[PDB]
């Protein structure tokens, strides 16, 4: 009837400034930390202990350069928590063990949770379909398949991505060189899922507003719209002839543009999560086989994939020993991989 | 005849307070020479 | 690169659909524009990446 | 027998096109 | 619909839709045993990943065989 | 419609909020500056000061190599 | 028999075969290389 | 019409039709297993367990069948090269025609399914509604698995009335079925304790016998009926989704990280054990017993198990493959023939060099030959107009010792750098690459394989959970929200509680 | 109230967004980070 | 080129199975009345 | 830690500054919600 | 016998049963505080 | 066996073109009115 | 455009799909053997 | 692959078998 959990049910669904619920329970403890863990790593800690590295502002990097990087390799995967067998419960030590990256990931990870939840719990609320929560799928699929089950099929966390804008950069380069990443079919799919909703969002934002019908007196027309009102507020019949005659084809139904908005570039992140999967066990588009067979034999043959392998090779020999200090790496000089006079 | 202390109360200061106690700490850092 | 080393950028010459390309005109050429007349040959037209040029622009 | 396929998908592509524009479900104002 | 010997024998297995226990019923001890198998699988997931070490448990191949 | 909270143009147009706020936003900026002006935040979080990233003679990283024995790895790196 | 009342007819429009279409023809213009390999 | 990708909910309202749709299901995976069996059986080469093995030789069921008891062939021979062995009816040739024999069954049993329908069992007998009460059936269903699973724990993993599982040695030399009893303390939730495996279906049986029985006699609570649509069968559908995935995912983590239940040869070594030179440790411990019992290097050498070097070789790290690598390790560095023997460098003032060994990450890697103490010592040089370690200035000859070139000394510089490039590998082998065409590529192992696929399989069906518990929760706006929706309810202000109509100001 | 007008406040405000960033960037050029 | 024997048979019948499948739904649904 | 007692008394001085231009209208919003 | 790990374990249980429990504690409390208005 | 490496693309298409010319004829006769 | 008068409906019952594919099947389990050859 | 190509269409005929008897056009008088 009216117990205790209904009381509580009703103070968490009230209607105020920042909507709480059941979900915020989990979402606000957990993203406030995971941006709180960011924000202190990248003022005050250093990296030098996990990967040689100064991180922080404190030690003089600028926005660009701070990151909460990854525990050492040693560290395998492990959970890295405060109370744990590697700091024993001190904070000083757990900072320095890299701790604040599990920290970040892990309460970042069920903060996604939480947020995909919340608008679950809004949309039955406010009686809309979750649709949004549906959407919102494809970045859990990257964070998890990126933060969480790559490094997992690699050595150890050290390998995944860094929280910092410079470390990010990092990682596509690395991903560039060991992975051939720009190969890999699923990061193609991903591209064009991007870069297609990127040329959606444009178009028809743009469509919308070049077709407006005037609606008011202002050559500013924006405020001849009304929320309430029953009609549309640009022509459908215009957009579609327009673009039937520009490009060959246009949308008619304005229910299919819109699901197919959400479609593009959800699919996308999923198709490049699946390719992310393949790559925690270094299961890479690589290599072409065939390609590899000709150029042995055939010194004169060279096409743009060989190229970019050279430049791999590259990457490879001259980041891995500064990238990589667990290896202990001495390349001498005479093996470095180079052309002529570079 | 507002409320002063409400649940947008608690989650302004606690992002607006550790904020500016963050800015004064890298204000202080662009003194320091190494 | 201009150095005489022909890179291969054809289906029919090796590549397939993820390595094939339309290679860029040679880096002897520079700037200066590379038209099928100014070539003695079809031949020598095609060795210096002539069809990009013809692409690019009436593309653009 | 690679190029063959390569460049029939792209035909076909190509084809379809060209039914997608002109032979099109004509859109109808209702 | 149609009536078998099997169908016959079985009809009071499928006979309850919708029947339910009134108010919250069970739902306090299912909420313990939910609670239980959450610090299990803590347990078991930090066992495997050597934040829980225990004497006599060697998590490796070379432990033994 | 709005959601029964107090406006935020009315607050910070108030000269009470501004009675407040000179005073603790100050405050929080200059307690901010001292922890690290201090020193207290490289002893907190462990961060290197500019004389303490190498020792005198060597050149090699105190890079941690033992999961378990890290803790008391980092603070022999820190006694040299 | 007696008909089952839970049958539905199915349909694809011809913008969904044109799309459908363009969905496989293209997947494959995309995988066929790393199927060749 | 029901668009394309909806032709399936025709099942919903209709029982009979569903079972007859799942038991069609099942018929295609038992005929899978049993197809699948059939080929690699036609294909798999049982003459060399020890450089030879199933996973080198692309084979996906047959570890599965050996896990649990099915070792043998009809044709006489055993996984672990056993010959004039009787396996019973239940050799892998058996096994697979009892899943083909079941696929038909199940096949004849969904066409009576599917024509006979509009069974009286399916109809609410107040309404006449088709209706299945799931809460009932789960109960029902939850008991049945108990028992079997708690059969499968305390007969057939027992070797009480069964063949036992599949154990091993540390390093994966002497492996075999055998009956293993239950581990009831602590170390029986070791990953690695095959015990566990036994104590687990025991205890998790038992238990699941009680809560089928709790749930075949007690109702579910009204709030929670009404809370997760126990009436709908599709809530069904997004919680066994979500416990499908978390199924997947852990045994994705197993075969990868390794466990009792992912031995390596069957699956083959898990490319942690090439991260930590776990066999090449355990090589040079051997190494070093022997001569400390008065062996000679050779003798020493020549003591280590054929079998114990090719898992000291990257080429059988999992974490070597390509995506679109396709087919057996065989395939790519060839069917290993023999051990060649373990490489010594030298250089001309007689130190012993050691070849930087490739991590797993590395696609290509340099040459470089370091002394005891990581001090380099000679390599093989780009540039070689600066060069200071090559192997003719500083050289370096080879020595082998055990295997085929055991009393082998080699010093052309070009035949000592082509050992040097193998020995970047780990242990160097003898290879026939013409019998399949071998390209000379590194291939995943049966267990990279299963982890990828299921690992992508689990990130998935994440996606169906989310889908089908959306249209669980939300099937009243599944065609649209409600079209006088009141404004009210969705602009700020009206309602104290987000959503209640009793909660007006 | 509204006795400290808007426009005030928004002005004064990000006029102090500007010395914090200014500061920011003259650390850029001096001191740690510098390069020198 | 050396490429791999079944990559023709994968792409024909990756191309020619779904789209089959299409055509089968898209005549099925012109034939019904209109 | 001298250093400690140093940082915190500027925000201990703010929260005890801000608490005594609020306490007249806090223990009122205190009590009105009885 | 309860190695360190086990007793960190044990710390890192009771400090998360603290933290949901606290949490908990204080939202039903002002939930009851400050219950919704509803008419008749 | 060393076999036409054409032979599998042959048979392959050899059935599915004419077997999905007939099935594409009858599902559109079976969606006619009746 | 104006309906063209000439258009049919085209039929294939079951009994001749089910002739058909028996025809196109055994024609393949015939030629089969000489495409592999 | 020959041999799984004669098998998979010899299975094709045998389902077409029991597809065209217990599945066929029932015979009707009219
Ligand atoms: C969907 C969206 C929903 C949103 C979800 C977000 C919530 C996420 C919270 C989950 C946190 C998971 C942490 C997993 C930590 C882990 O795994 O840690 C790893 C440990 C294993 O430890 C590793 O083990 C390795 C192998 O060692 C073994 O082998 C060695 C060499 O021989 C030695 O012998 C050694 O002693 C022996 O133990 C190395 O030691 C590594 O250093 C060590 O880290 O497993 C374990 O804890 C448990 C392993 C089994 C269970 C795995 C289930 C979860 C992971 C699924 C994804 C797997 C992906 C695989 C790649 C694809
Ligand atoms: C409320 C949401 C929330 C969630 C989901 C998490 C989740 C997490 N936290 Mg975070 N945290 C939170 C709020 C939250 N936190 C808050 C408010 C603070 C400030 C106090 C922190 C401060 C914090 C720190 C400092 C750390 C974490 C860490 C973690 C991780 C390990 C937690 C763990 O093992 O607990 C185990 C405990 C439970 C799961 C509680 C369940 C209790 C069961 C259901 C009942 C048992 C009661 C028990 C029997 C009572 C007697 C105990 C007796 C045996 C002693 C995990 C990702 C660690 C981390 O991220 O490392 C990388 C870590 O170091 N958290
Ligand atoms: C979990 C499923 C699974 C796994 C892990 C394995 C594992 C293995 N198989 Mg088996 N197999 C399976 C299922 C599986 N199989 C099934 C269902 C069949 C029937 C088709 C077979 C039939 C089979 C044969 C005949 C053979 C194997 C072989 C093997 C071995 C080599 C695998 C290989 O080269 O893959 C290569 C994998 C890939 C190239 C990846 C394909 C990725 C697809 C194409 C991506 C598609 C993307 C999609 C179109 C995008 C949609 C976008 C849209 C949503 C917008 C390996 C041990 C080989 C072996 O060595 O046998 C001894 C072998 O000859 N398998
Ligand atoms: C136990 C697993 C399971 C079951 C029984 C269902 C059942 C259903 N789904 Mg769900 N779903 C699942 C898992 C499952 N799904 C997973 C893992 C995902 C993420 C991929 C989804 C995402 C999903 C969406 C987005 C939708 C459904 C819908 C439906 C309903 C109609 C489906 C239909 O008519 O397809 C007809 C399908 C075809 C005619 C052809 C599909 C061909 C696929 C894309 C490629 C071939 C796949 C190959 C044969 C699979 C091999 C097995 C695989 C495990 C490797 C039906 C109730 C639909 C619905 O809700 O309707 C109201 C719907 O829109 N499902
Ligand atoms: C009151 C309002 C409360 C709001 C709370 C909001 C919480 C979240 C805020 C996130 C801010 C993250 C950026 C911090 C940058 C910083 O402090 O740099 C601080 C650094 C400090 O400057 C560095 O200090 C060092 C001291 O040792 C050295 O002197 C370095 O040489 C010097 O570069 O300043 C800069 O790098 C200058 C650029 C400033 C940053 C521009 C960021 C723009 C991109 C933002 C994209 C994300 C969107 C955020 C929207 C909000
Ligand atoms: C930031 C504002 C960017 C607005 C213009 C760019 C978006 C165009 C997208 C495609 C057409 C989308 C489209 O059709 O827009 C339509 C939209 C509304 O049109 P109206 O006719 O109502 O108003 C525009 C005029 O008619 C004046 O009333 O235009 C605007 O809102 C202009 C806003 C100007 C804002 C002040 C000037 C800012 C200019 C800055 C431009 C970029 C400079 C970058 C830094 C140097
Ligand atoms: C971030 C979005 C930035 C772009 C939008 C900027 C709107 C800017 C805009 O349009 O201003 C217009 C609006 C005018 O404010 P008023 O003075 O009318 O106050 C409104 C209240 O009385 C309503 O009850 O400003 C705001 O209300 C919001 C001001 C920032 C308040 C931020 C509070 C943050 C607390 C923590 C929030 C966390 C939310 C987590 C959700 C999961
Ligand atoms: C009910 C329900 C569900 C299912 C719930 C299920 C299956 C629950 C089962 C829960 C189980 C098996 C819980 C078992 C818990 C066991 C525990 C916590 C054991 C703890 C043992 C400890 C701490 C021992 C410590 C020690 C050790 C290791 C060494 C010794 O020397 C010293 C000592 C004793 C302190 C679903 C699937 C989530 C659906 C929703 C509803
Ligand atoms: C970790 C941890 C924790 C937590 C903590 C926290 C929660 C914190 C927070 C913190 C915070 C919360 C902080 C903040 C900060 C902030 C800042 C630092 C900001 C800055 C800003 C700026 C600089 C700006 C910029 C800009 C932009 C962005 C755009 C516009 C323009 C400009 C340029 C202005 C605990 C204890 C639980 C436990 C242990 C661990
Ligand atoms: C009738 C009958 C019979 C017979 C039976 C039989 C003969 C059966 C068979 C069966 C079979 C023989 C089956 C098979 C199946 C198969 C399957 C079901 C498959 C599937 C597959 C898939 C699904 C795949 C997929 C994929 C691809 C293709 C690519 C890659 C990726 C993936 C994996 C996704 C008998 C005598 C008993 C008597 C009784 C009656
Ligand atoms: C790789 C394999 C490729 C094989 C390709 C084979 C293509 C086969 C094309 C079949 C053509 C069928 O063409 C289809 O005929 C039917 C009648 O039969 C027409 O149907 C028309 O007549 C029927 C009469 O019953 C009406 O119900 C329907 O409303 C009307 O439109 C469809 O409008 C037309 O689309
Ligand atoms: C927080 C987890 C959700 C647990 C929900 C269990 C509700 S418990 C519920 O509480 C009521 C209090 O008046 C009692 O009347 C009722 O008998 C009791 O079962
Ligand atoms: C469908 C064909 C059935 C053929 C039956 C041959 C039975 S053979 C029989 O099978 C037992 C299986 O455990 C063995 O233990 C036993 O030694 C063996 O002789
Ligand atoms: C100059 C060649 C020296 C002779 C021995 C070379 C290293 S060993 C050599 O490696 C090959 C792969 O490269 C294997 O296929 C082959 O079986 C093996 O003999
Ligand atoms: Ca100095
Ligand atoms: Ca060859
Ligand atoms: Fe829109
Ligand atoms: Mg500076």
């Amino acid at each position: 009837e009216r117990g205790w959990f209904d009381i509580l049910d009703d103070w968490l669904k009230r209607d105020r400034f920042v909507f709480v619920g059941w979900s915020g329970i989990l979402l606000f403890p957990c993203a406030y930390l995971a941006l709180g863990g960011w924000l202190t790593g990248t003022t005050f800690v250093t990296s030098w202990y996990t990967h040689g590295l100064a991180s922080s502002y404190l030690e003089g990097c600028n926005f660009l350069t701070v990151a909460v990087s990854t525990p050492a390799n040693s560290m395998g995967h492990s959970l890295l928590l405060l109370w744990g067998p590697e700091a024993q419960g001190d904070f000083t030590r757990w900072c320095q063990l890299g701790g604040l990256w599990t920290f970040i990931a892990l309460h970042g990870a069920f903060g996604l949770i939480g947020f995909m939840l919340r608008q679950f719990e809004i949309a039955r609320l406010v009686g809309v379909r979750p649709y949004n929560a549906i959407a919102f799928s494809a970045p859990i699929a990257v964070f998890v398949s990126v933060f969480l089950i790559y490094p997992l099929g690699q050595s150890s966390w050290f390998f995944a991505p860094s929280f910092g804008v410079a470390a990010i950069f990092r990682f596509l380069l690395f991903f560039q060189g060991f992975h051939n990443w720009t190969l890999n079919p699923f990061h193609m799919m991903g591209v064009a899922g991007v870069l297609g909703g990127a040329l959606l969002c444009a178009i028809h934002g743009a469509t919308v507003e070049n077709t407006l019908f005037q609606d008011g007196e202002g050559a500013s027309t924006f405020r001849a719209f009304n929320p309430t009102q029953a009609e549309e507020t640009y022509s459908m019949v215009t957009a579609n002839r327009f673009w039937s005659q520009i490009f060959g084809i246009a949308f008619s139904n304005k229910r299919w543009l819109h699901f197919f908005m959400l479609f593009v570039p959800v699919t996308g992140l999923w198709m490049s999560a699946i390719g992310v999967v393949g790559l925690a066990l270094n299961l890479r588009s690589y290599d072409f086989i065939s390609q590899e067979i000709r150029a042995a034999e055939d010194p004169e043959f060279e096409t743009f994939y060989t190229k970019n392998l050279l430049l791999n090779e590259g990457i490879r020999a001259w980041m891995a020993p500064q990238d990589q200090p667990h290896e202990n790496f001495v390349f001498p000089e005479e093996v470095l991989p180079r052309g002529n006079a570079l | 005849s507002y409320p002063i202390f409400t649940v947008r109360w608690v989650a302004v200061h606690t992002l607006a307070v550790p904020t500016i106690f963050f800015l004064g700490a890298i204000a202080a850092m662009q003194f320091i020479q190494r | 690169d201009g150095i005489r080393e022909p890179v291969s950028g054809s289906l029919l010459y090796g590549n397939n659909i993820i390595t094939a390309a339309v290679v860029p005109s040679s880096n002897a050429i520079g700037l200066h524009l590379y038209p099928i007349w100014d070539a003695a040959s079809l031949d020598e037209w095609l060795y210096n990446g002539g069809p990009y040029q013809l692409i690019i622009f009436h593309f653009l | 027998m690679e190029t063959i396929t390569y460049v029939f998908i792209f035909a076909c592509i190509i084809a379809l096109f060209f039914f997608a524009i002109f032979f099109r479900e004509p859109p109808r104002i209702t | 619909a149609r009536r078998t010997w099997l169908g016959d024998i079985l009809r009071p297995l499928n006979s309850e839709y919708g029947k339910v226990a009134p108010g919250w019923g069970t739902t306090p001890l299912m909420a313990v045993f939910m609670g239980l198998f959450l610090v299990f699988l803590l347990i078991i997931l930090e066992i495997y990943n050597s934040t829980l070490i225990l004497d006599g448990v060697n998590v490796s191949w070379k432990a033994l065989g | 419609g709005t959601t029964g909270e107090r406006p935020f143009s009315d607050i910070i147009t108030s000269v009470r909020y501004w009675v407040i706020h000179s005073i603790t936003i100050p405050a929080l900026f200059i307690a901010g500056w001292l922890f690290v002006s201090t020193g207290l935040a490289y002893d907190v979080f462990g961060t290197p000061r500019p004389d303490s990233y190498y020792a005198q003679e060597q050149r090699s990283i105190p890079l941690v190599t033992d999961r378990f024995e890290a803790k008391q790895q980092v603070e022999t790196f820190l006694e040299q | 028999m007696e008909p089952n009342p839970n049958r539905q007819p199915v349909e694809l429009n011809r913008t969904s075969l044109y799309l459908g279409l363009l969905l496989i023809l293209v997947l494959a213009l995309l995988f066929s290389s790393y199927f060749f390999n | 019409g029901l668009p394309w990708y909806r032709v399936h909910t025709v099942l919903i309202n209709d029982p009979g039709r569903l079972i007859a749709a799942h038991l069609m299901h099942t018929a295609l995976v038992a005929g899978w297993a049993g197809s699948m069996a059939l080929y690699e059986l036609a294909t798999f080469d049982p003459s060399d367990p020890v450089l030879n093995p199933m996973w080198r030789q692309g084979m996906f069921v047959l570890p599965f069948m050996a896990r649990l008891g099915v070792t043998g062939s009809w044709s006489g021979w055993s996984i672990t090269g056993e010959t004039g062995i009787d396996p019973g009816f239940w050799s892998f040739e058996g096994v697979a025609l009892a899943h083909i024999v079941l696929s038909g069954l199940l096949f004849l049993a969904a066409c009576w399914h599917w024509v006979y329908w509009d069974l009286e069992l399916f109809r609410d007998p107040r309404t006449g509604e088709p209706a299945l009460d799931l809460p009932k059936m789960f109960g029902i269903h939850l008991f049945l698995a108990g028992l079997l699973c708690f059969g499968f724990g305390a007969f057939h993993l027992t070797g009480l009335f069964g063949p036992g599982m599949w154990v091993s040695d540390p390093y994966g030399l002497t492996g075999s079925v055998q009956p293993v009893a239950p581990e009831w303390g602590p170390d029986g939730f070791n990953p690695y304790n095959p015990g566990g495996v036994v104590a687990h279906h025991i205890a998790a049986g038992i238990v699941g016998i009680i809560a089928g029985l709790f749930h075949i006699l007690v109702r579910p609570p009204q709030r929670l009926y009404k809370a997760l649509r126990m009436g709908n069968i599709e809530t069904v559908l997004s919680s066994s989704i979500a416990a499908v995935f978390f199924a997947a995912f852990v045994v994705a983590g197993t075969m990868w990280y390794g466990s009792a239940t992912t031995p390596i040869e069957l699956f083959g070594p898990t490319r942690y054990q090439w991260d930590s030179s776990y066999f090449q440790q355990e090589i040079n411990r051997r190494v070093q017993a022997s001569l400390a019992s008065g062996a000679t290097l050779e003798e020493a050498w020549s003591a280590i198990p054929e079998k114990l070097a090719f898992y000291d070789y990257i080429g059988n790290n999992p974490a070597k493959g390509g995506l679109f690598r396709t087919g057996p390790m065989n395939k790519g560095d060839g069917i290993a023939q023999a051990w060649k023997g373990h490489a010594v460098f030298r250089n001309k003032e007689g130190e012993e060099l050691f070849v930087r060994r490739m991590p797993a990450f590395f696609e290509s890697f340099p040459v470089i030959l370091t002394d005891k103490n990581g001090v380099v010592k000679a390599d093989i040089p780009f540039r070689r107009a600066e060069s200071k370690y090559s192997f003719e200035q500083q050289g370096v000859t080879v020595s082998f010792y055990g295997g085929e070139l055991n009393g082998q000394t080699f010093t052309d510089p070009p035949t000592v750098k082509s050992y040097a490039r193998k020995a970047i590998f780990g242990e160097i082998f003898e290879f026939d690459t013409e019998t399949l065409n071998s390209d000379g590529i590194f291939r995943t192992s049966p267990r990279g394989w299963f982890t990828f696929a299921h690992a992508v399989f689990a990130l998935l069906f994440f996606f169906g959970h989310i889908w089908h518990g959306a249209r669980t929760l939300f099937r009243d706006v599944f065609s649209g929200i409600d079209p006088e929706l009141s404004p009210e309810q969705v602009e700020w202000g009206f309602y104290q509680k987000v959503g209640d109509v009793t909660t007006r100001r | 109230g509204g006795r400290i007008p808007l426009w005030i406040v928004a002005t004064v405000a990000g006029m102090g967004v500007i010395v914090i960033v200014g500061l920011f960037f003259y650390g850029a050029y001096a001191g740690l980070g510098s390069s020198l | 080129m050396e490429v791999n024997q079944l990559g023709l048979i994968a792409t024909a019948l990756f191309v020619l199975v779904p789209s089959v499948f299409l055509i089968i739904l898209y005549v099925q649904t012109e034939s019904q009345q209109k | 830690d001298w250093r400690v007692l140093v940082v915190l008394l500027p925000v201990l001085l703010a929260a005890g500054w801000a608490v005594r231009n609020i306490l007249p209208y806090a223990v009122k919003q205190v009590q009105k919600l009885l | 016998t309860i190695t360190p790990s086990l007793k960190g374990f044990f710390i890192g249980l009771l400090s998360g049963a603290v933290v949901l429990g606290l949490t908990f504690a204080v939202l039903i409390a002002i939930s009851q505080i400050d219950k919704v208005q509803r008419s008749l």
